C-alpha cells in the first residue's frame, strides 16, 4: 500500500528523453477531493513544505450549481451536477479582466455565446440551453 | 448538621484565620481564591496565585494571619493579609522538587517542613536574610515527610515519614533557639538528633498526634495500621490496623479516644485507656445528610431512552459510594468546644462543599486511662 | 451551541431551542398584506403584515391563513414568516445547528422534498429532523404504551401505542383540530341581534370561547336548562365600551364534538367515532390503554371536559375499567416541551440529515430516506 | 448480489467494441493480456500478427499434459473450429479474432467463445456421460491434477456419470464443519429437493480409484460427486456443470464474504460494549 | 447458578475495599510526573502486595499494585484453538475499542487471557463505589456475550449448505 | 455436587438436578419472536419473549412448534433456549456435569449424532447418557412391570414392560398429543357466532378447557342433554372486561379421541387402538396386567374420562380377573422427578458416553448404525 503519488514516479521515467536523470524537481499535483506539492529531492522532502492541498473539485461543482440561476433550467437537482460538468470541461477557461470579458458575450456572437442541449430527466425529454459568460466565470 | 457547595472545588486542603470565617483551598492544579463564611453562605474574599506549585499544606498562623505557603515550587512564602489580599512573603529551603507540609513550631518560633527531597528543611528566620534560611537533617533520616507534630514545648517534635522507620527526633537550632527540656523519650536534643524509634517501618506514617498534652502519642500509616507510644508507661508502644477503607485522617479528640476516617468517607470512633497494645475501636460515628425521598421521574423517563449508568443503585445515592458520601470526601476538623468539649464539627469532599455535624448527642460517658 | 425546536404546524405559533422548558416564539401563524390606500405619508410602510403584525394593522389588512386541509400549503406565505421567524423573532442564525423540524403523516408526498430544497436549497440549514408529531408527546408524557389525543386548530390524531405499534387502521388522524365548530358558534349568535359581524373575529369568538365557553356536562339536561334559567346567562365586552351578554351558545355549541352529526357530518362524538378503531385490535390492551390515555393541544384544554368525557367513554366501554387521564395544565405545550426534550438525547442524533446529503441526493429519493 | 457467467465481462464488452470498431474499420491501441480465472488459468490476449487489424486470446495450464490425452477436441472443433485460429506458443493453444475472422452477425460468437472454459471441461466429460449411455462402467478415467493439495479424476458407470475428489484440511475450524454440514447434505435434502449424489467425504475416496477412510479421522476431503439421469438427460446437466466449475473455489471465496460480515454483529456488540462501559458512573 | 463466583468476587471486592489504596504524591528523589507506578516499582514497603488468584485450575486471576495503580490478569479454562482463534477474531477487533476506553493493559495477555493498567486519576474524575461494582461484574458479562457468539458462529456454520446448496 | 436432569421435552420444560423431589426449571416449551415493525425503534429488546414472557407479550409474537414428521425440525431453535436453560433458567455450564439427556422411540436415523454433535463439541459435558421416558414413571411408583401411557403435549405411547424386555411389536409410540385438539374445537366459535375467534385464543380455548373440560359420561345422554339443558354453559373472564358463557363443547369436543373419525379420519378411537397392544403381547399374562395399568399425563387429568375410558376398554376385555387401574395425583407433573431420582442408583451414569468417545471417532462410537 504505497502512498498515491508513487504510481506518478512511474510516468515521470516514462517520459525518459535526455536529462530526465535525477531526483530533484518539484510536481505540481491536482484533483476533486485532493490536490497537493511535494518538496521532493532525491526522495527526501520536508514535513511543512510539502503541501496537501485540502481545495478541489467537489467544491467548484456545487459552486457551479449556484450558476445554475444565472440562466438555464428543466432539470431533476441532481441530474443538475451531471448537466453542470458535461458543460464545464469542454467549455470554460480565464480571462485577463472581467470588465472586458463581458462585452464579447453581450456582443461578438457565438465564439463566445454557444449553445447546449440535453434531457430534462424528470421524464427523458429535452432542453435546449445557454452557454456564454460561465465559461470564462468557472475556472 | 448542615452542608452546602456554593461551588464545586476539589478542596485538596483548607486553612483559616482563627476565627474559621476566611476558607483558604488548595485547588484544582495553580488556580486558588480563598472565599468567606457570608453568614452561613460562602463567597470569593481573594485571588492568589504566585506561589505556582499548584499548592500542597499551608500553615496558615491563624491569630497572627501568616500562611507559610507550600508545594511544588521554592517560591514559598509567608502569605500574609497586606490588608489588599494574602500576598508572598519568601522563605529559603534546601529543599528539591516539593514542599507538601510545614509546622509551626507551637510557640510560632519557626516552622518544620516535609521536601520533595528526602529531607527535613530545618527553616529559621534571618532579619539578615530579610527571609528564613534553613539547615538540613538529609542524614540520619533515609526519606522525606508526610505528616507533622510538634509536642507542646514546641522545639520537640514528631512526624509521619516515606522513610517508614517510626522515629522521634530533636531539631534545636542554635540562631533561633535553645534546647529542649529532658525528653523521657531520649534527651540528647540537639539538631538533627533521634530520641526514641518504635520499630515499625510499617507503612509511611501518614498521620502523627499527641493526646491533649502529648503525655502520649499516635500514629496511623496509610497502610492503615493504627499505633501510639506512651511515655509514662515507660516509653511503651502500641499497634492495630482497621477493618475499614484506608485512611485519609485521624486524631485525638481527648488522651484515650480518637476519631478517623478513611475511604469509607463515614468517620469512625476509636477509645482507649493505658492498657499498652489494647488498641480498640468504638463504631462508625456519622448519620447521612439524606433521606430516601429523592426522585425526579421524568428526567429518569428521558435518560432511560439514553442509557448513561441507566440501572439505578444506592451507590448512586452517594455518587457511588451511598451515605452522601461521594466521589469522595476529602478532610475533617473540628470546629469548636475541642479535644475536650466540642460544640461542632465539619468536613470537606471533591464536591466543593462546607460541611458541619452532630457532635454532642455522643457526650454520653465519664472518665478514661488505666494504667496497664 | 442547540438545534431549533418548533411546532412548525397549525394553532398558535410555539417554538424554541432544544433543552428549553418552553417556546418563546409564539403569535399567530398568519399571512397580512392590506388593500386600503396607501395614504398618510409619515405611516410608510413595506407590504404585509405576520401575527402581532397582522393585529397592528388589522383594520387595513388582507389577512390570510395557509392551513388548507389542515395543511400550511405555499411556500411563499412561509418564507418571509419563516425569515421573521429566524431573524427576528428568534434573533437567530438557522444555519447555527441542526433543527428539529416535525410533521404529521397522509400528506401529498414531493410536498417534503420541496420543503427541503427551501430549508437547504434555501435556508442552508446543517442538518434537520421532521419527528412524527405524536412522538413528541411520549417525553413529555413519560409514556410509551396508551392513547395519545391531538387537539389544537389544525389537525387530528390520535395515536395507540404498547411500546410503539402505531396502527395503520386503527389510528385516527384529521384535516383539523378545533377549528371550524365557530362557524356554528357564528351561524348561532348571529341571532343575538349580530347583523353585526366579520371574518377578522373568528379569532375572537374563539376569546369569548376561551373565557367562557365549556364543555356541555349532561347535554339533554343541559338544553332543558337552558330552556328554562337565566343562571347561563353572563357579559361580554367590546372596543369601543359595549356590553353583550351570552349563556347557552357557550355549552350549544361545545356539543358538536360529541355532535358533528349536528352539522351531518359522518363522525359521531368523536371519541365514540374513535373507540370503533380501536375496536380493530387487541382485547388486552384495552383496560391498560383506558388506564393510559393522554391529552394535549389548544382546544383539549376546556372545562368541562374530562368529567363529561370519562362518564361518555364509559357509555362506550366494556365493565370493570379504571382509567388514567394524562391532561396537564399546558397540556398544549407539553407536545413542544417533548421534542425539547427528544433533541437532548444521544440515540436521537445518530441519524441527523444534513444537507450534504441532501447536496449530493438532489430530492430524488429523500421518501426513501423516509420509510 | 454474487453471481458470475463463464463468458468474461473485462474481455466480452472489450472485443465486441474492438468488433464494432472492426465493423468501423478503426485503428489500434496496445492490447496484451495474461490473468487467471477458477480452475488455474492463465488468460492471455494480445494485437498478435503484429498489424492493425488483429486480436489473440491464449491459454496455458500444466495438467493441459493430462487432458490434451483426451479427444476434447471435436466438439470444440464445432463450436470453435467454426472459427479460424492457431495455437500460440507457450499457451497450449489461442484464438485469433483477426478482424477478417468476423463474421457478419459479429455478436453472435462473442458469448460462446467467452463462454469456452467450461465448455471444454463439458467437451470431455461428455466421453463420461457417452460411457454411462452405452452401459460401461470404468471407463478411461481422466486422471487430472488442476489441484495437488487435492485430487480428482472423471469416470463412468451404467445408471451414473461420476466425478471423485480428495483437499487437504489446513485447520479444525474447518473441519468442524466439513465433518458435519454435509452431514446435513448427505442426510439432509428436504428443502433442496434436486440434487445428485454429493458426498463431501472427511476421509473416504472412493474404491476403484483410491479406497475409502484415506484421511487423518478427518483431514482429506476426498468429496465425489455421481449423476442420477434426471441430471444425465441432456439438459437438467448443463445448469449443474456450471456450478461445479466453480463450486468449492467460489464457496471458500464466500467463506471469507461471511468472515466479514459477522463484523456488523461485531461492530454492534463493540460499540455496546463502549455504550455499557459508561455506567459505572 | 456458579454460586461460588459469590464468594469469588465478594472477595474481591472485599479486596477492593480492604485496598481501595490509589491516591497520589509526584516526587521526593525523583521527577513529579506521576508514572505507570505499577511498571516502574523500585521498592516494597510504600506499596501494595504482588498477587495471583485461582478460581479452580485453569483460571485464576494476577492483581498487582502500586500504592497509586495496579495491574490485572485474568485467566480462562478454554484452550480450544476453535474457543480462541475464533474469539481472537475478536481479540484483534477489540484492542483499537481500547483506545475509547483507557484502561486496559492492551493485550490478550498469556498464562492469564488479558490484562489492564488501572490509577488513582480515575478516583478523581466522576465517581464512587457503583464504579466497581460496575466493573468487576461488567467483566463477567463480557464473558456471558461469549454465549452470545457462541450461537451466533455456530449459526454461521449453519450458514453453510444452507446457502450453497439450497440455492437448488 | 451435581449432575444434570431434566423435562428437556415438550409441554412444558420441567427440569432440576439429579435426586429432587420436584421440576423446578419450568416454562413452555414454545417462545415467540416479535411480528412487528418495533414502532419504538431503539426501545432496547432482544428479538424473542420466552414460554412465559412469549405469554406475557403473545399479541407480538411469531412462535414455532415445527412439523409432524417429529415433534420439531428446526431443534436449532432451542439453540436459543438451551441458553436460556443454561443462563436464563440456571446461570451454569452443562459442560461441568454429567448430564441425564432423553430422547423418544423410534426417532428417524439423524437424531443422535446431530444431537450430540451440539451436546459435546457445544455443551461440553464430561460425560452423558440419553433415556426413554417410560419407566421413570414406574420408579417413582418403585415397579418396573405393567403397561404404562404416554398422551402428552409433544406425543402418545403406550408401553408394556417386564423388568426390561419391553415389547418391540406391542410398544405402540403415536404421534398424538394435546397440541393437536384445537383444530377442530376451535371452528365451533362460529357455530358461537363469535365474529372474533384467533390463533392466540388458542391459549384461553386451552385455558378454559383446562378450567371446566371434562369428557362424557355416556355421550348420547349428554347430547339429549346439551339439546334440553345449559347448566353445561360456564362463565370465562376475556382480558377487555367481558366474560363469555359457554360449556357444551366442554365434553362435545372431549368425544374425538374415541371419534378421530371427527375429521374423516380413519383411525379407531382411543381403548379400540390401544388394545391391540395387549393383542399383540403375551396371551398368558392378560389375566395378571388387570392388576397393572398404568396411566399418565398433563393430558391425562380431566374428569370423566376415568370411568369412561375403564368401561370403554370394559367394552373390548372379558371380565375374570382382579382390576387395578393407576393413575396418581400429579400424574402430569410426576415423571421428571422419578427420573431425576434414578441417578441415585450410580450405576445408571456408567453407561455414559465420555466426550472423549464422542471426540476419537466422533459420535460414530454410538450414533445409528449402532442400535
Amino acid at each position: 500500500i504505497a502512498v498515491q503519488a508513487v504510481l506518478a514516479l512511474a510516468a515521470s521515467w516514462t517520459s525518459r528523453q535526455v536529462g530526465e536523470r535525477t531526483l530533484t524537481g518539484t510536481v505540481i499535483d491536482s484533483g476533486d477531493g485532493v490536490t497537493h506539492v511535494i518538496p521532493v529531492a532525491e526522495g527526501y522532502v520536508i514535513g511543512s513544505c510539502i503541501k496537501h492541498i485540502p481545495i478541489a473539485g467537489r467544491d467548484i461543482t456545487y459552486f457551479i450549481q449556484q450558476l445554475l440561476r444565472d440562466r438555464e433550467v428543466g432539470i431533476p437537482p441532481e441530474q443538475s451536477l451531471e448537466t453542470a460538468k458535461a458543460v464545464k470541461e469542454r467549455y470554460s477557461y480565464v480571462c485577463p479582466d472581467l470588465v472586458k470579458e463581458f462585452n464579447k458575450y453581450d456582443t461578438d456572437g457565438s465564439k463566445w455565446i454557444k449553445q447546449y442541449t440535453g434531457i430534462n430527466a424528470i421524464s427523458k425529454k429535452e432542453f435546449s440551453i445557454d452557454v456564454g459568460y460561465e465559461r470564462f466565470l468557472g475556472p | 448538621m448542615a452542608y452546602h457547595s456554593f461551588l464545586v472545588e476539589p478542596i485538596s486542603c483548607h486553612a483559616w484565620n482563627k476565627d474559621r470565617t476566611q476558607i483558604a483551598i488548595c485547588p484544582n492544579n495553580h488556580e486558588v481564591h480563598i472565599y468567606e463564611k457570608s453568614g452561613n453562605k460562602w463567597v470569593q474574599v481573594h485571588e492568589l496565585k504566585e506561589h505556582n506549585g499548584q499548592v500542597t499544606g499551608v500553615d496558615w498562623a491563624p491569630d497572627s494571619n501568616r500562611i507559610v505557603t507550600c508545594g511544588t515550587d521554592r517560591n514559598a512564602y509567608v502569605w500574609t493579609l497586606k490588608g489588599r489580599t494574602w500576598k508572598p512573603t519568601l522563605v529559603i529551603l534546601r529543599i528539591n522538587r516539593a514542599a507538601r507540609c510545614v509546622r509551626w513550631a507551637p510557640n510560632e518560633k519557626k516552622f518544620a517542613v516535609g521536601s520533595g527531597s528526602r529531607v527535613i528543611s530545618i527553616c529559621y528566620f534571618e532579619q539578615e536574610n530579610d527571609w528564613w534560611v534553613c539547615k538540613h537533617i538529609k542524614k540520619p533520616i533515609r526519606s522525606t515527610v508526610l505528616s507533622l507534630d510538634w509536642h507542646p514545648n514546641s522545639v520537640l517534635l514528631a512526624a509521619g515519614s516515606c522513610d517508614f522507620k517510626c522515629r522521634i527526633f530533636s531539631a534545636y537550632i542554635k540562631e533561633v533557639e535553645e534546647r529542649p527540656a529532658p525528653t523521657p523519650w531520649g534527651s540528647k536534643m540537639p539538631f538533627g538528633e533521634l530520641m526514641f524509634e518504635s520499630s515499625s517501618s510499617c507503612g509511611w506514617v501518614h498521620g502523627v498526634c499527641f493526646s491533649a498534652n502529648g503525655s502520649r502519642v499516635a500514629w496511623v500509616s496509610h497502610d492503615s495500621t493504627v499505633c501510639l507510644a506512651d511515655a509514662d508507661k515507660k516509653m511503651a508502644v502500641a499497634t492495630l490496623a482497621s477493618e475499614t477503607l484506608p485512611l485519609l485522617a485521624v486524631t485525638f479528640i481527648t488522651e484515650s479516644s480518637l476519631v478517623a476516617a478513611g475511604h469509607d468517607c463515614f468517620p469512625v470512633l476509636f477509645t482507649y485507656d493505658s492498657a499498652a497494645g489494647k488498641l480498640s475501636f468504638g463504631g462508625r460515628l456519622d448519620v447521612p445528610k439524606q433521606s430516601s425521598q429523592r426522585g425526579l421521574t421524568a428526567r429518569e423517563r428521558f435518560q432511560n431512552l439514553d442509557k448513561k449508568a441507566s440501572s439505578e443503585g444506592s451507590a448512586a445515592a452517594g455518587a457511588g459510594l451511598d451515605s452522601l458520601h461521594k466521589n469522595s470526601v476529602s478532610q475533617i476538623s473540628v470546629l469548636s468546644g475541642g479535644k475536650a468539649k466540642c460544640s461542632q464539627f465539619c468536613t470537606t469532599g471533591m464536591d466543593g462543599g462546607m460541611s458541619i455535624w452532630d457532635v454532642r448527642s455522643l457526650e454520653s460517658a465519664l472518665k478514661d486511662l488505666k494504667i496497664v | 451551541t442547540t438545534a431549533l425546536v418548533c411546532d412548525n404546524g397549525s394553532g398558535l405559533v410555539k417554538a424554541g431551542f432544544a433543552g428549553d422548558d418552553a417556546p418563546r416564539a409564539v403569535f399567530p401563524s398568519i399571512v397580512g398584506r392590506p388593500r386600503h390606500q396607501g395614504v398618510m405619508v409619515g405611516m410608510g410602510q413595506k407590504d404585509s403584515y405576520v401575527g402581532d403584525e397582522a393585529q397592528s394593522k388589522r383594520g387595513i389588512l388582507t389577512l390570510k391563513y395557509p392551513i388548507e386541509h389542515g395543511i400550511i400549503t405555499n411556500w411563499d406565505d412561509m418564507e418571509k414568516i419563516w425569515h421573521h421567524t429566524f431573524y427576528n423573532e428568534l434573533r437567530v442564525a438557522p444555519e447555527e445547528h441542526p433543527t428539529l423540524l416535525t410533521e404529521a403523516p397522509l400528506n401529498p408526498k414531493a410536498n417534503r422534498e420541496k420543503m427541503t430544497q427551501i430549508m437547504f436549497e434555501t435556508f442552508n440549514v446543517p442538518a434537520m429532523y421532521v419527528a412524527i408529531q405524536a412522538v413528541l408527546s411520549l417525553y413529555a408524557s413519560g409514556r410509551t404504551t396508551g392513547i395519545v389525543l391531538d387537539s389544537g386548530d389544525g389537525v387530528t390524531h390520535n395515536v395507540p401505542i404498547y411500546e410503539g405499534y402505531a396502527l395503520p387502521h386503527a389510528i385516527m388522524r384529521l384535516d383539523l383540530a378545533g377549528r371550524d365548530l365557530t362557524d356554528y358558534l357564528m351561524k348561532i349568535l348571529t341571532e343575538r341581534g349580530y347583523s353585526f359581524v366579520t371574518t377578522a373575529e373568528r379569532e375572537i369568538v374563539r376569546d369569548i370561547k376561551e373565557k367562557l365557553c365549556y364543555v356541555a356536562l349532561d347535554f339533554e339536561n343541559e338544553m332543558a336548562t337552558a330552556a328554562s334559567s337565566s343562571s347561563l346567562e353572563k357579559s361580554y365586552e367590546l372596543p369601543d365600551g359595549q356590553v353583550i351578554t351570552i349563556g347557552n351558545e357557550r355549552f350549544r355549541c361545545p356539543e358538536t364534538l360529541f355532535q358533528p352529526s349536528f352539522i351531518g357530518m359522518e363522525s359521531a362524538g368523536i371519541h365514540e367515532t374513535t373507540y370503533n378503531s380501536i375496536m380493530k385490535c387487541d382485547i388486552d390492551i384495552r383496560k391498560d390503554l383506558y388506564a393510559n390515555n393522554v391529552m394535549s393541544g389548544g382546544t383539549t384544554m376546556y372545562p368541562g371536559i374530562a368529567d363529561r368525557m370519562q362518564k361518555e367513554i364509559t357509555a362506550l366501554a366494556p365493565s370493570t375499567m379504571k382509567i388514567k387521564i394524562i391532561a396537564p395544565p399546558e397540556r398544549k405545550y407539553s407536545v413542544w416541551i417533548g421534542g425539547s426534550i427528544l433533541a437532548s438525547l444521544s440515540t436521537f442524533q445518530q441519524m441527523w440529515i444534513t444537507k450534504q446529503e441532501y447536496d449530493e441526493a438532489g430530492p430524488s429519493i429523500v421518501h426513501r430516506k423516509c420509510f | 448480489m454474487i453471481l458470475l457467467e463463464v463468458n468474461n465481462r473485462i474481455i466480452e464488452e472489450t472485443l465486441a467494441l474492438k468488433f464494432e470498431n472492426a465493423a468501423a474499420g478503426n485503428k489500434p491501441e496496445a492490447v496484451e493480456v495474461t490473468f487467471a480465472d477458477f480452475d488455474g488459468v492463465l488468460y492471455h490476449i494480445s494485437n498478435p500478427n503484429g498489424d492493425k487489424t488483429k486480436v489473440m486470446v491464449s491459454i496455458s495450464l500444466k495438467f493441459y499434459k493430462e487432458l490434451q490425452a483426451h479427444g476434447a477436441d471435436e466438439l470444440l472443433k464445432r463450436v470453435y473450429g467454426s472459427y479460424l485460429v492457431n495455437p500460440e506458443s507457450g499457451y497450449n493453444v489461442s484464438l485469433l479474432y483477426d478482424l477478417e475472422n468476423l463474421p457478419a452477425s459479429k455478436d453472435s460468437i462473442v458469448h460462446q467463445a467467452g463462454m469456452l472454459k467450461r465448455n471444454c471441461f463439458a467437451s470431455v466429460f461428455e466421453k463420461y456421460f457417452q460411457f454411462q449411455e452405452e452401459g460401461k462402467e470404468g471407463e478411461n478415467r481422466a486422471v487430472i491434477h488442476y489441484r495437488d493439495d487435492e485430487t480428482m479424476y472423471v469416470e463412468s458407470k451404467k445408471d451414473r456419470v461420476t466425478v471423485v475428489f480428495s483437499t487437504v484440511f489446513k485447520d479444525d475450524d474447518d473441519v468442524v464443519i466439513g465433518k458435519v454440514f454435509m452431514q446435513e447434505f448427505k442426510e439432509g435434502r428436504r428443502a433442496s429437493h434436486t440434487a445428485p449424489q454429493v458426498l463431501f467425504s472427511h476421509r473416504e475416496p472412493p474404491l476403484e480409484l483410491k479406497d475409502t477412510d484415506a484421511a487423518v479421522g478427518d483431514n482429506i476431503g476426498y468429496i465425489t460427486f455421481v449423476l442420477f439421469p434426471r441430471h444425465t438427460n441432456a439438459s437438467a446437466r448443463d445448469n449443474t456443470i456450471n456450478l461445479i466449475h466453480t463450486f468449492r473455489d467460489y464457496l471458500h471465496y464466500h467463506i471469507k464474504c461471511s468472515k466479514a460480515y459477522i463484523h456488523t454483529r461485531m461492530r454492534a456488540k463493540t460499540s455496546d460494549f463502549l455504550k455499557v462501559l459508561n455506567r459505572a458512573r | 447458578m456458579t454460586a461460588t463466583l459469590r464468594p469469588y468476587l465478594s472477595a474481591v471486592r472485599a479486596t477492593l475495599q480492604a485496598a481501595l489504596c490509589l491516591e497520589n504524591f509526584s516526587s521526593q528523589v525523583v521527577e513529579r510526573h506521576n508514572k505507570p507506578e505499577v511498571e516502574v516499582r523500585s521498592s516494597k514497603e510504600l506499596l501494595l502486595q504482588p498477587v495471583t488468584i485461582s478460581r479452580n485450575e485453569k483460571e485464576k486471576v494476577l492483581i498487582e499494585g502500586s500504592i497509586n495503580s495496579v495491574r490485572v490478569s485474568i485467566a480462562v479454562k478454554q484452550a480450544d484453538e476453535i474457543e480462541k482463534i475464533l474469539c481472537h477474531k475478536f481479540m484483534r477487533f477489540m484492542m483499537m475499542r481500547a483506545e475509547n476506553f483507557f484502561i486496559l493493559r492492551r493485550k490478550p495477555v498469556e498464562g492469564y487471557d488479558i490484562s489492564f493498567l488501572i490509577t488513582n486519576f480515575h478516583t478523581e474524575q466522576m465517581y464512587k463505589h457503583k464504579l466497581v461494582d460496575f466493573v468487576i461484574h461488567f467483566m463477567e458479562e463480557i464473558d456471558k456475550e461469549i454465549s452470545e457468539m457462541k450461537l451466533s458462529v455456530n449459526a454461521r456454520a449453519r450458514i453453510v449448505a444452507e446457502e450453497f446448496l439450497k440455492n437448488f
